[PDB]
This record gives C-alpha cells, structure tokens and sequence, in this order.
C-alpha cells in the first residue's frame, strides 16, 4: 500500500572433536581387570 | 418514514459513523502470498495459486454501456451561424 513496488517482490559446520577424546580401555582404571583377550572366560 | 426505512437509516448512520478505511471489500491470503513469493524467490518451487493473490474493489454498478459519442460529425451540424461544436 505504501507505493513500494520495489518492495513488492522480495529478491534477496563440523561439530568438533575434543583432544581428550578416546575409547575407554581396560587400563588406567583401578576398578577393573587390566587385560583384553579373545575367548578367555 | 416507516419501519423499513428507519431500519435502513439506522444502518446507514452506522456506516457513516464507522470509517470506511477505503476498504477493498475482499481480503485474500496476504501473508501467505508474501511467503509464497519469498519461497519462489529462492526455493524456485511454489504452487501457482499460492503465488497468486486476488484483490477486488467496488468499481461501479452500470456495467459499461458503450459511449454515446455526445457529438456528430463536424460536417453535418453547425452551431447557429457556421461553427463547430465543442
């Protein structure tokens, strides 16, 4: 309504990976055993 | 004057008290039309009727009778003394 025929038609990332990151291995942990074997038990 | 005309006059009085706001007597999908046009500007896939918008006005009654021409050919009739009509 405002005589704006120019305004009539409008014409116009990887997350990251931490350094600490790592899978827990059965070492550096005093709660459990300290080996990994195929079919021991 | 009578019941029907008094009801008529009261309604007309209401019409005059209210501002007509130069209204268009029909409202179509305003923001939907704007949104569809913006979708067309970039996405380049909009339904045709979604792009469309329709606005009506009163115009007038009296459905375009052809003109009467209000005037003959300036070779037949003359004013009072020789002289065209205007």
């Amino acid at each position: 309504q405002e005589e704006s025929v120019y305004a009539l038609i409008p014409q116009p990332p990887a997350m990251h990976t931490s350094k600490f990151g790592g899978k827990t291995h059965p070492a550096q942990f005093d709660f459990g055993q300290n080996k990994v074997q195929p079919h021991a038990t | 004057m009578d019941l029907k005309q008094q009801v008529k006059n009261y309604t007309m009085t209401i019409r005059n008290t209210r501002p007509p706001t130069m209204i268009k007597e029909q409202d179509k999908s305003e923001f939907s039309h704007f949104r569809a046009l913006q979708v067309l500007a970039n996405g380049d896939e909009v339904p045709y009727e979604a792009t469309l918008r329709n606005v009506i006005h009163d115009g007038a009654r009296q459905p375009k009778l052809p003109p009467r021409q209000t005037q003959k050919h300036p070779g037949y009739i003359r004013n009072e003394s020789g002289g065209f009509f205007t």
